[PDB]
């Protein structure tokens, strides 16, 4: 469905400094107990990386793709529930859809004629005491599609649970050469509102041969048809650029610490 | 169902203006031809499709569409010109033609 | 595709994009169903070694003596008024005789081709429009006429018709490569894995020589072969059964 | 050359038939319509009715339809009329002409043919 | 050579070799008739599918 949801408090867009992260293996091939020198598409240490979060808030503004752009959610629930990439995103063009719902996870690229708006809506408590997907509010149709993926069906958690967040979700996405490449990684943390300074090294998910161009790119979340409660999260984006970078190699043959040549 | 052309016969000086007319009772949508025949026996297209002609033919002839009336109007006479004519309408079947008019010298 | 139970008709033809698949075009080439093999884009053979963005799979029926028309720079009824290829087509025109399969006791007349156009169809054109031909000047105001002829009429098809107006199925490939990443490929031939001897390995495009030995290190699930200090292989991972 | 070689004139007494040819070229003939035209010597023009060659599809003007028949052979690239049981009605010079969509609509006509039945 | 080697109704006396085993060497001359065999069966005689 396409509606406007107008009902949220303006906030300016705040900023925070990436901690030595969005470091990700920039190919497939082992090497140990080494110091191996790369020039990729990284995100910098120390970036300015901005700050969206929904509360009373629900920031989910369209922003630029560049050539590659880091992103990560620190959050509990599973608000964060996929990304809109393209170039016109009014279906003049064909863009890219990534929604993992109450499902299976969706990979598809279509002529999508997008909303201005778009979200996935949730039934909190309702009648079944528990929480169920209701809305799916993204496009008002596709028409030309070449790809499209879909996972074996699962029943992962829309449970309203309460506290600070939990897991630390983390996402690389490049566009070269028509491949568009997906790295991430997971970890547990116990944080208040902020992005954790740390060290991870994000493993490849999935590449897809698209070819399309992608210029802009946008998030989906979990939401009469206006006032309504946003649940509790916090994500983060980074714009790539090409930087040097020194990676040490344990003996595992995973990246365990990295210096920013520059 | 067929339209009527105003006169019989028609009389002219050589470089008097000629105006030849096939009115409509019904609407024929355009569809309409003008057509030249010699007493002797001479059949030839003049104009088609309301303002379409000039092939094989003095470039004189012009027939637009009068709104309620088909017409055809000539920049001059000739001695070939002093002739019958004829207006043909094929919009519908069965086909159908105007009863002719006589061009004639004074 | 080529299985399918009903195909379309002429005016109507089916495409199916395929992409994002292997192609195993030997399946096809050493079928003995086939009356008609024609590839105009590259040499039959070749096929299951060549890789394109998408293959537009284009299916139809028509007459025996019709599917010649279907070749590049054809003139006729079904090349001009319902499919029609380029001068440049890139890709494979195969056919066989469905007759046992399309052509019902007393006749069928499922299968309709356009026989009447105002102009030939441009390449990959499909015009589904049964709106009343203007064979005749006078307008064709309504739905049945004299030179107001309905521009699909319908086959002949019957078992004891000859060849030629025994009904054909066809399918065109068009293969095509653009600017996107291809990802029709062939069926890639993987040769027994053998060990402690020197041999040429070819592992997924690595073309190297060496002697293959069982390793002791242990990968990431995403790494796929090794390299040392010097920016050199030293160690690959098994494609098919991972090791 | 878009000519029509048609019949010559022609006589027979009252309470009989006639046959007219008009015989077509300069075109394949299959790719344009045949229709005719009865121009009596006093009376004006009139429209009998057509064949087409490539589908050996006819129409007629409801007048004509009882006493016309229209007809055409391929290999001879030739139209033909027949006229049933001929009076005092029967008699005219009668054309033949050749029409399409694409704008060659009742353009070129046959010599016309004599077709009197008098004695 | 147009106006010395064509004919009206078409020239059919000469030939290219359209099909062979394999890639011929330098300045190798190759006379054979021999059926070329596309598809996987073997092909005996003068002609086959
Ligand atoms: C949601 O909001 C967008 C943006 O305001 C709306 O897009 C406008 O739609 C109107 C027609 O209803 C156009 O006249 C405007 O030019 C559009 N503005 C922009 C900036 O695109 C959209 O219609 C809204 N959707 C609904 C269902 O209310
Ligand atoms: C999550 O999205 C997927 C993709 O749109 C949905 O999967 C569809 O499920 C219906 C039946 O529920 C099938 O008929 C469709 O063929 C599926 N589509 C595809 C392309 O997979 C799924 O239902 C969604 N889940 C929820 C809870 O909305
Ligand atoms: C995407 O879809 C649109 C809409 O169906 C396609 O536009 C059609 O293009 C064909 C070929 O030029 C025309 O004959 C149709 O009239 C068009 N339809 C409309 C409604 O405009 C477009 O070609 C498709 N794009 C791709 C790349 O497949
Ligand atoms: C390499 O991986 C092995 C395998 O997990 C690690 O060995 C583990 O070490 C921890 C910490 O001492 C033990 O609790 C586990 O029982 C060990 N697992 C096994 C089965 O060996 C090893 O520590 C890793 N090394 C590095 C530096 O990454
Ligand atoms: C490709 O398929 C073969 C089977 O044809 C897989 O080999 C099988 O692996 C299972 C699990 O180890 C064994 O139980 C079977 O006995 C094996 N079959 C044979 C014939 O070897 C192989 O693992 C598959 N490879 C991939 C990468 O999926
Ligand atoms: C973040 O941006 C502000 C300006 O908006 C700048 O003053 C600050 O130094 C930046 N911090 C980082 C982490 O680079
Ligand atoms: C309760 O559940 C049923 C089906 O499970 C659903 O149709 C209904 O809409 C739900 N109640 C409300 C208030 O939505
Ligand atoms: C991608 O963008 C470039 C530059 O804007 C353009 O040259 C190319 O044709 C585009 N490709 C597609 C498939 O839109």
């Amino acid at each position: 469905q396409c509606v406007n949801l107008t009902t949220r408090t303006q906030l300016p867009p705040a900023y925070t400094n990436s901690f030595t992260r969005g470091v990700y293996y920039p190919d497939k091939v082992f090497r140990s107990s080494v110091l191996h020198s790369t020039q990729d598409l990284f995100l910098p240490f120390f970036s300015n990386v901005t700050w969206f979060h929904a509360i009373k808030r629900f920031d989910n503004p369209v922003l630029p793709f560049n050539d590659g752009v880091y992103f990560a959610s620190t959050e509990k629930s599973n608000i964060i529930r996929g990304w809109i990439f393209g170039t016109t995103l009014d279906s003049k063009t064909q863009s890219l859809l990534i929604v993992n719902n109450a499902t299976n996870v969706v990979i598809k690229v279509c002529e999508f004629q997008f909303c201005n708006d778009p979200f996935l809506g949730v039934y909190y408590h309702k009648n079944n005491k528990s929480w169920m997907e209701s809305e799916f509010r993204v496009y008002s149709s596709a028409n030309n599609c070449t790809f499209e993926y879909v996972s074996q069906p699962f029943l992962m958690d829309l449970e309203g649970k309460q506290g600070n967040f939990k897991n630390l979700r983390e996402f690389v996405f490049k566009n070269i050469d028509g491949y568009f490449k997906i790295y991430s990684k997971h970890t547990p943390i116990n944080l208040v509102r902020d992005l954790p300074q740390g060290f991870s090294a994000l493993e490849p998910l999935v590449d897809l041969p698209i070819g399309i161009n992608i210029t802009r790119f946008q998030t989906l979340l979990a939401l009469s048809s206006s006032g309504w409660t946003a649940g509790a999260a916090a994500y983060y984006v980074g714009y790539l650029q090409p930087r040097t970078f020194l990676l040490k190699y344990n003996e595992n043959g995973t990246i365990t610490d990295a210096v920013d040549c520059a | 169902i067929q339209m009527t052309q105003s006169p019989s016969s028609l009389s002219a000086s050589l470089g008097e203006r000629v105006s030849l007319i096939c009115r409509a009772s019904q609407e024929i949508s355009g569809y309409l031809s003008w057509l030249q025949q010699k007493p002797d026996g001479t059949i030839k297209r003049l104009i088609y499709a309301a303002s379409t002609l000039d092939s094989g033919v003095p470039k004189r002839f012009s027939g637009s569409r009068s709104g309620s009336e088909y017409s055809l109007t000539i920049s001059s006479p000739e001695s070939e010109d002093f002739a019958d004519y004829y207006c043909l309408q094929y919009a519908s079947y069965p086909w159908t033609f105007g009863g002719g008019t006589k061009l004639e010298i004074k | 595709v080529f299985n399918a139970t009903r195909f379309a008709s002429v005016y109507a033809w089916n495409r199916k994009r395929i992409s994002n698949c292997v192609a195993d075009y030997s399946v096809l080439y050493n079928s003995a169903s086939f009356s008609t093999f024609k590839c105009y884009g590259v040499s039959p053979t070749k096929l299951n070694d060549l890789c394109f963005t998408n293959v537009y799979a284009d299916s139809f029926v028509i007459r025996g003596d019709e599917v010649r028309q279907i070749a590049p720079g054809q003139t006729g009824k079904i090349a001009d008024y319902n499919y029609k290829l380029p001068d440049d087509f890139t890709g494979c025109v195969i056919a066989w005789n469905s007759n046992n399969l399309d052509s019902k006791v007393g006749g069928n007349y499922n299968y309709l081709y356009r026989l009447f156009r105002k102009s030939n169809l441009k390449p990959f054109e499909r015009d589904i429009s049964t709106e009343i031909y203007q064979a005749g000047s006078t307008p064709c105001n309504g739905v049945e006429g004299f030179n107001c002829y309905f521009p699909l009429q319908s086959y002949g098809f019957q078992p004891t018709n000859g060849v030629g107006y025994q009904p054909y199925r066809v399918v065109v490939l068009s293969f095509e490569l653009l600017h996107a990443p291809a990802t029709v490929c062939g069926p890639k031939k993987s040769t027994n894995l053998v060990k402690n001897k020197c041999v040429n390995f070819n592992f997924n495009g690595l073309t190297g020589t060496g002697v293959l030995t069982e390793s002791n290190k242990k990968f990431l699930p995403f790494q796929q072969f090794g390299r040392d200090i010097a920016d050199t292989t030293d160690a690959v991972r098994d494609p098919q059964t991972l090791e | 050359e878009v000519q029509l070689q048609q019949s010559g004139p022609e006589l027979v007494k009252p309470g009989a038939s006639v046959r007219i040819s008009c015989k077509t070229s300069g075109y394949t003939f299959t790719e344009y319509s045949m229709f005719w035209v009865k121009q009596s010597h006093g009376q004006s023009l009139e429209w009998i009715g057509g064949i087409n060659p490539n589908d050996d599809s006819t129409t007629y003007k409801q007048n004509f339809k009882g006493k016309a028949t229209l007809t055409v052979d391929k290999s001879s690239s030739t139209a033909f009329m027949e006229l049933r049981s001929l009076t005092s009605e029967d008699s005219a010079v009668y054309y033949c002409t050749r029409d399409r969509y694409d704008g060659r609509v009742v353009d070129f006509w046959g010599q016309g043919t004599t077709l009197t039945v008098s004695s």
